[PDB]
């Protein structure tokens, strides 16, 4: 009936301190079940195989198969440490706010790390580990968020590959929402994740939408005015129910503040609670 | 170019200055009662 | 184990004095992100101006012009849902009591300026669902409010997400227990199905009706009781509402052949051009002969215009042998219907699913 606590790096150089101090109220991923994770990010891109390691895929199921902690402050020779995953219950926890993206209380909200652009992180030179720390957006706008991401990249895609230009202004493509504006797509260059690591499967998800177009339209309309042709419609089927099963439904967040500011900004109070 | 008034015109201005207050009240006034307090227990955002 | 959410509210938009305790609540949300996808909702099929005008005439003639608009940030959170209960319970079958129920609603908490502002509100609903803007996704649901105080154009509107009926003993009036009493006149009847003995964990779900008829589409208020998973009430709503889905697809119709492809594809030494493709002496000199088909994309543009299911799994209830239980009472001289609902617990996650089967 005990608990797990993090180690406590004694007599550390004063900027490793004064940054661990800094990063303290930010969000910590949680270790390995047994018995510590701390070579898991260094083998993770290991298998490199004379390129680049997939490993976008990899990082989300981790973050998805993983939970969470909450870290306490730093006191010279003992150290304290909360969770709530496995151990036992708090009474309430304090996690400064991290995604910039405004939030509603009373709403269930969803966790997706996210691999478009640039994301916080901390890293240290003397360490050699690097920490990214999710996004918390609600599910609902998270699939519309996902779907533009895909039009954009199939849209930009479209027009690099015809060559001659394709894009056509279709008006003003500003999200407002309570005040906030987010602005996407405003540049085509330094796209290290557009066609990196989702290239694959936003390929595979156009030549399945292509296959299964096509048979439908084979034979399927009727009131519009040595080969069996069926290995390829098992893999299809096979590969649509995988990319559903490896989909996922992460929604186990929530957020509830006591008489909590209406708007919400990065380093704020908040709460963390689950369902 | 030249505003030449040929009607008659007014404008409307608002004031608003803070001005102090003096309270002053007799024997009967007011009353005041006592209620019953009790101790209780509620969960706060990072403890009790 | 308990917590608690405070939110704002205003008094020329709601009065928390006629309420009650016990009622149920819904939060919204602004339509920061709906007024610019709009555009896209309506698509070609439909025109722009109406939304836009009726959009205009809902700002003009809500108040406050200065603070709502583009964020939900100083505007009333908690709706009462009796007034959109009772508008949207005119197409039941049923307006002997809505009628004497309504009218001394509308002598007492409307009069003075209310009618220009409650046609708006509806024709702009009608617009909305007309034009399929998909306003179903802003509805969540809360716990009892059992608590409600106002000094001056301020409400400290708190709820729990839990019920407590059987453990929060106030004792702040005449009763010995809380009760939550909330009405429920537009249940749907499922029970033809379930007529015989079905008990257990029911589950409710939350379905709205979006039909797409000629000038009579609109979204109805819907509850159920009954025992069921996703799957079975997913095909029971696809096979029973098989005439309004039809008579919608119709509707939505507002205006091609097979091809022996196949064949040959299926049969060996088919005409394979790849070499002549990677070389691009013949990119567009080798696709001139081939099968035009005479393709046309006019028959159907869109096929998400047929959607009739927005059930929500919401709401849950362990107890056996459910059966509604109506009184008569009287809050100074008119009655309310009322139903006791007390000593249960609810929960879950919201499951918001466009069917069109």
């Amino acid at each position: 009936p005990f608990e797990i606590e993090v180690l406590l790096p004694g007599e550390l150089s004063p900027a490793e301190t004064s940054a661990l101090q800094k990063c303290e109220g930010k969000i910590i991923t949680f270790s390995t079940l047994r018995h510590r994770a701390s070579l898991v990010d260094i083998a993770l891109s290991s298998y490199y195989i004379n390129g680049a390691p997939p490993d976008t895929l990899s990082l989300l199921e981790a973050y998805r198969m993983r939970f969470a902690a909450v870290i306490t402050r730093v006191i010279p020779g003992k150290l304290l440490a909360h969770a709530i995953g496995v151990g036992t219950p708090t009474p309430g926890l304090f996690i400064q706010n991290t995604s910039p993206v405004d939030l509603c209380n009373g709403d269930y909200i969803c966790l997706l790390p996210p691999v478009f652009g640039s994301a916080d992180s901390i890293r240290l030179d003397s360490v050699g580990l690097e920490i990214v720390f999710p996004l918390t957006i609600p599910q609902t706008l998270m699939r519309e968020i996902i779907a533009k991401v895909v039009a954009r990249a199939v849209e930009r895609t479209a027009a690099g590959a015809q060559i001659l230009p394709h894009e056509v202004l279709r008006g003003a493509d500003v999200i407002c929402y309570n005040g906030r504006r987010y602005e996407l797509e405003t540049n085509l260059q330094h796209r290290d994740g557009s066609d990196a690591a989702i290239r694959t499967l936003v390929l595979n998800l156009m030549f399945s939408i292509n296959e299964g177009c096509l048979l439908l339209l084979a034979l399927i309309p009727t009131l519009l005015v040595r080969f069996p042709i069926y290995e390829t419609i098992s893999s299809w089927i096979s590969t649509s129910s995988r990319l559903g099963d490896t989909l996922g439904t992460r929604a186990i967040l929530r957020v509830c503040v006591f008489d909590g500011p209406s708007t919400v900004h990065p380093g704020d109070r908040t709460a963390v609670i689950q369902v | 170019t030249g505003f030449h008034p040929g009607i008659a015109f007014t404008v409307v201005r608002q004031d608003r200055f803070a001005t102090e207050q003096l309270l002053y009240a007799e024997r009967a006034s007011e009353s005041y009662f006592v209620g019953q307090i009790q101790v209780h227990h509620h969960d706060a955002i990072g403890g009790v | 184990t308990t917590q608690l959410i405070q939110q704002v509210s205003l008094t020329d938009f709601f009065r928390p004095d006629i309420e009650h305790a016990g009622s149920i609540v819904l939060i919204l949300r602004h339509p920061s992100d709906m007024i610019g996808e709009a555009n896209t909702l309506t698509q070609a099929g439909r025109d722009p101006d109406v939304l836009l005008e009726g959009l205009r005439n809902l700002f003009n003639a809500c108040t406050a012009p200065w603070t709502v608009g583009e964020g939900g940030g100083l505007r009333a959170y908690v709706t009462s849902l009796s007034f959109i209960a009772a508008c949207r319970a005119e197409e039941y079958t049923d307006k002997q009591a809505a009628d004497a129920n309504r009218t001394a609603i509308v002598s007492a908490y409307g009069c003075s300026r209310m009618e220009t502002r409650l046609i708006r509100f509806s024709e702009c609903l009608r617009a909305m669902v007309q034009c399929h803007v998909f306003p179903h996704r802003f509805i969540s649901f809360f716990g009892s409010l059992l608590e409600y105080t106002i000094q001056d154009n301020l409400c400290n509107i708190t709820a729990v997400a839990k019920g407590p009926q059987e453990a929060a003993r106030t004792d702040k009036t005449s009763t010995r227990r809380v009760t939550a009493n909330i009405p429920a006149c537009v249940f749907w009847d499922v029970d033809k199905d379930l007529h015989l003995s079905a008990d257990g964990l029911k589950h409710v779900f939350l379905v709205f009706v979006y039909t797409q008829r000629r000038q009579r589409e609109g979204v109805r208020l819907h509850l159920a009781l009954s025992q069921l998973n996703e799957q079975c009430f997913g095909r029971g709503i696809g096979f029973l509402l098989g005439r309004i889905r039809a008579e919608n697809a119709a509707w939505g119709t507002e205006g091609t052949r097979a091809l022996p492809l196949v064949q040959l594809s299926n049969d060996p030494t088919s005409p394979r051009c790849s070499i002549g493709e990677i070389t691009g002496v013949n990119w567009n000199l080798a696709r001139q002969r081939l099968y035009q088909w005479t393709g046309d994309f006019r028959g159907l543009p869109t096929q998400l215009s047929c959607m009739y299911a927005a059930y929500t799994l919401i709401g849950t209830i362990p107890s056996e042998s459910v059966r509604y239980t109506r009184r008569m009472e009287r809050f100074g001289g008119y009655n309310v219907p009322t139903i006791w609902l007390e000593g249960v617990v609810w929960g879950g996650t919201n499951t918001w699913n466009e069917c069109y089967y």
